[PDB]
């Protein structure tokens, strides 16, 4: 019934840098506005009430301001720490409507990703299956390239990739990659391997083993 | 002052559900408590209010979720309810609870705005059935092993609904953990991955157990991840 038209939907910006997020309301709230922080995977944390009050516990550079209609939410100096998800809020009228989120993400410095990988336990080669793992740990940007070869034949449809959220410390991303054999289709091959592209490296990477070592 | 939530997992269509939350630290009687949704990968929604003992009529409720949701409050042990009968496929979400005005706020009785929230219970609409997980150890290898770090985890695998808790030594190991987000499997079961990196030099004495706990199943499983042998 009030709608809340939050902007920007996604934001990048470096350490020490200034954000700015502003919340547009279809009739006027006063100031019944409050600011959310919500980092992945944890609950939302109360940023700011009654527009422009700083809660307890919160870092003074965080500021909202405005009212009525228009509001904002500026974070000064920006820390890895402060990568979420941005919510307004309003609680002017039933139903208590949000605003769409705003994504904060950290631009930082490019990183290479260290390359792991990880053989089947005999405890899960005992049950019939095989999976090896493919790890790509703390790289910069997001985007990455894995590449799976058993026997020096590229493979799709048995692999499955996932990736993390940027850390609240050193802003980098993780990756890990799995693929999943038969015993019959595993114990048939001898070497396994995983080719990784990023753009921290000059030439891709490639880490194997072969099976039963 | 603290939100604890319980209950949830999954439940058939058109079947019912209650989700639960525990308040302390705060005289429970005197706030309103709402209760908002959110949609993976998807913004909040409110989905209803339960009143501060001052009210006769002592819930609101948001239109689409108003003839499917009842909200209640326990009798006097300090417990919000969130019962979802006739549950839909929109209805898969994160649940949270939420503490609103006192009593004494001017402004809640139109509105307001929160302070604490829940954790979240993850309800996930579907006819499929439970399954609890399986925890391979990732072991530590020359291939695991990097300059003075060696990267060990856990996989675990084959199992529904979500979600997967995964920690190392109780919580006391935060430093350089990774938790993966799970994958849906073409079976239809989902597959995480935990891994830390530590020091090469801790390996032969330093102890390593990932615990993971799969709630909706009641599986609890507490693996030793080793350096292999060879």
């Amino acid at each position: 019934d009030i709608q809340m038209t939050q902007s920007p939907s996604s934001v990048s910006a470096s350490v020490g840098d200034r954000v700015i997020i502003t919340c547009r309301a279809s009739q006027g709230i006063s100031s019944w506005l409050a600011w959310y922080q919500q980092k992945p995977g944890r609950a939302p944390r109360l940023l700011i009430y009654d527009a422009s009050t700083l809660e307890s516990g919160v870092p003074s550079r965080f500021s909202g301001r405005g009212s009525g209609t228009e509001f904002t939410l500026t974070i000064n100096s920006l820390q890895p720490e402060d990568f979420a998800t941005y919510y307004c809020q309003q609680g002017n009228m039933f139903p208590l409507t949000f605003g769409g989120g705003t994504k904060v993400e950290i631009k930082r410095t490019v990183a290479a990703p260290s390359v792991f990988i990880f053989p089947p336990s005999d405890e899960q080669l005992k049950s019939g299956t095989a999976s090896v793992v493919c790890l790509l740990n703390n790289f910069y940007p997001r985007e990455a390239k894995v590449q799976w070869k058993v026997d020096n034949a590229l493979q799709s449809g048995n692999s499955q990739e996932s990736v993390t959220e940027q850390d609240s410390k050193d802003s980098t991303y993780s990756l890990s990659s799995t693929l999943t054999l038969s015993k019959a289709d595993y114990e048939k091959h001898k070497v396994y391997a995983c080719e990784v592209t990023h753009q921290g490296l000059s030439s891709p990477v490639t880490k194997s083993f072969n099976r039963g070592e | 002052v603290q939100l604890v939530q319980s209950g949830g997992g999954l439940v058939q269509p058109g079947g019912s559900l209650r989700v639960s939350c525990a308040a302390s630290g705060f005289s429970f009687s005197d706030h309103d408590m709402d209760w908002v949704r959110q949609a993976p990968g998807k913004g909040f929604e409110w989905v209803g209010r339960s009143r501060n003992k001052d009210y006769s009529s002592t819930t609101e409720y948001a239109a689409s979720v108003r003839g499917r949701f009842t909200i209640s409050r326990h009798t006097s042990e300090d417990l919000l309810y969130l019962e979802l009968n006739t549950v839909k496929t929109e209805d898969t979400a994160v649940y949270f609870c939420a503490r609103g005005p006192h009593h004494s706020d001017r402004s809640g009785y139109y509105g307001g705005t929160f302070d604490i929230w829940g954790q979240g219970t993850m309800v996930t609409v579907s006819s499929a059935s439970t399954k609890g997980p399986s925890v391979f150890p990732l072991a530590p290898s020359s291939k695991s092993t990097s300059g003075g770090t060696a990267a060990l985890g856990c996989l675990v695998k084959d199992y529904f609904p979500e979600p997967v808790t995964v920690s190392w030594n109780s919580g006391a190991l935060t430093s350089g953990v990774h938790t993966f987000p799970a994958v849906l499997q073409s079976s239809g079961l989902y597959s995480l991955s935990s891994v830390v990196t530590v020091p090469s030099s801790s390996l032969g004495t330093q102890t390593y157990i990932c615990n993971v706990n799969h709630k909706p199943s009641n599986t609890k499983v507490d693996k030793k991840v080793e350096p292999k042998s060879c």
